[PDB]
């Protein structure tokens, strides 16, 4: 199983290596930033007493702790190995993956905490609260630990042709517990997510477009609009991010595709991509949020 | 014109919870704030919902404890109000807007909290 190491010779075009660090630098310093910014907006004015809060502090520390990792990957592409050790290896998989599903599980959660709001607006009195907005986090944590856990163990560097991969290791056969491992993963992180935010804020906005009032009403409309919109951009950045790097690992895992620049550019990209939700959940969950607007 | 009916209401134990809710069954309004007085003080904000329940807004001091909701399909306004203090002791006032501040008010409900309560 190859991992973290692309099986690469010939050595790339200066053009394709600038484009790839480049890529992986953006993506770092803008999801840091624009996190560490969500997370400092948080501490200092908006405080934690909200649901809502809690889970955006959630979403910005997954989502600053998922784009730590791309330095260790821009020096893993860079150098064509896994320079960093055993240790580092277990430590920044296990990151990577952790952070993907707690990522991906509070945005979820948002998505699940407005359809409650408009389709249970009665039993959203006792959902919304502080508390369980923790206590949800902590599960979300649990679960996220189904996979982040075992891989801390898995994770291992080993040789591969001169070079390091940074890898997982599995029991016996590897053949079935490394497919199921990605499978799982497409299930989890993607197809799962997926579906639970397109029937959330698809019931929400049915709930939503049923109103009447026998004055109204340009209002309503107006209203509807905007959320349908707004519902609409958070789907599609979710998906346009995310689709690309889980069909490739897929595909990866059904046939062998020629090495080429275009294959190994399309893959780093694809990467990056994923990372690119990080970079833009701060705007569409914190920035965009309602009441975390209000400052400064 | 336009009548909030304010329930739920009265005397809770320190600690306590209460539900309030208002409603303008005529759907010629939408309730969406909530306000208090205490007696002695100012007219305070304690919460208040967007027109589609989705973006609560809290007072500080009752963030931790109070939810709000609003059930948009007929037009009632929510408060729970959990671990009640002497501090929550006020007469409660719905807040509703026209559909064309806030442009109605309800003529408030007392909220006691005391332990000559039951
Ligand atoms: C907006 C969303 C829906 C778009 C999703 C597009 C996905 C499916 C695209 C984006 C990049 C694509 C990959 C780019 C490069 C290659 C190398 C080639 O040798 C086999 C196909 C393969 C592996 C592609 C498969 C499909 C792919 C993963
Ligand atoms: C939810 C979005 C689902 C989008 C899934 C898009 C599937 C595209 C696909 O599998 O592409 C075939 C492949 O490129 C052949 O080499
Ligand atoms: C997202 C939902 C469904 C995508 C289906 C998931 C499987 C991805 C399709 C893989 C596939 O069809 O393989 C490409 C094939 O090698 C070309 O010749």
């Amino acid at each position: 199983g190859s991992h973290s190491l692309c099986p690469q010779t010939g050595s790339p075009s200066m053009v394709t290596a600038i484009t790839i660090m480049a890529l992986y630098s953006i993506v770092c310093v803008v999801g840091l930033f624009g996190n560490f910014l969500v997370m400092y907006v948080i501490v200092r004015y908006t405080k934690m007493k909200t649901a809502t809060n809690i889970y955006i502090f959630n979403l910005a520390l997954a989502d600053a702790l998922a784009t730590s990792t791309l330095p260790f990957q821009s020096v893993n592409y860079l150098m064509g190995t896994w320079p960093f050790g055993n240790i580092l290896c277990k430590i920044v998989i296990s990151i990577d993956y952790y952070n993907m599903f707690t990522s991906i599980f509070t945005l979820c959660t948002m998505s699940v905490d407005r359809y409650i709001a408009v389709c249970h607006p009665v039993k959203a009195l006792d959902f919304r609260t502080p508390r369980n907005a923790k206590i949800v986090n902590v599960c979300n944590w649990i679960l996220s630990s189904a996979i982040g856990l075992p891989v801390m163990f898995m994770a291992t560097t080993k040789y591969r042709q001169g070079s390091i991969d940074c890898t997982l290791t599995f029991s016996h056969p590897t053949w079935y517990w490394e497919n199921l491992l990605k499978i799982c993963v497409f299930i989890f992180a993607f197809i799962m997510p997926v579906l639970i935010i397109t029937v959330c804020y698809g019931l929400m906005i049915l709930r939503l477009k049923s109103v009447r009032m026998l004055s109204g009403s340009k209002e309503k409309d107006r209203n509807l609009r905007r959320i349908t919109r707004m519902v609409l951009v958070v789907v599609a950045v979710f998906i346009v991010c995310w689709t690309p790097i889980h069909i490739y690992v897929i595909i990866k895992a059904l046939i062998t595709i020629p090495e080429t620049t275009f294959q190994t550019v399309s893959w780093h990209f694809c990467i990056a991509l994923g990372y690119t939700n990080s970079c833009l959940n701060p705007v569409l969950y914190a920035f965009l949020d309602e009441n975390f607007k209000r400052c400064f | 014109q336009v009548q909030l009916v304010e329930s739920g209401g009265g005397l809770v134990r320190p600690g306590g919870s209460l539900r309030l809710s208002c409603v303008d069954s005529e759907r010629t309004s939408y309730p969406m704030g909530w306000f208090r007085r205490a007696p002695g003080k100012e007219r305070e904000f304690v919460a208040s919902i967007t027109w589609s329940g989705i973006d609560p807004t809290y007072a500080d001091s009752v963030a931790d404890r109070f939810t709000t909701s609003r059930d948009v399909a007929n037009n009632t306004l929510y408060l729970q109000m959990n671990s009640l203090k002497h501090e929550d002791t006020a007469v409660y006032y719905c807040a509703a807007r026209a559909p064309v501040d806030y442009d109605y008010w309800g003529q408030g409900t007392q909220v006691t909290v005391s332990s000559a309560a039951a």
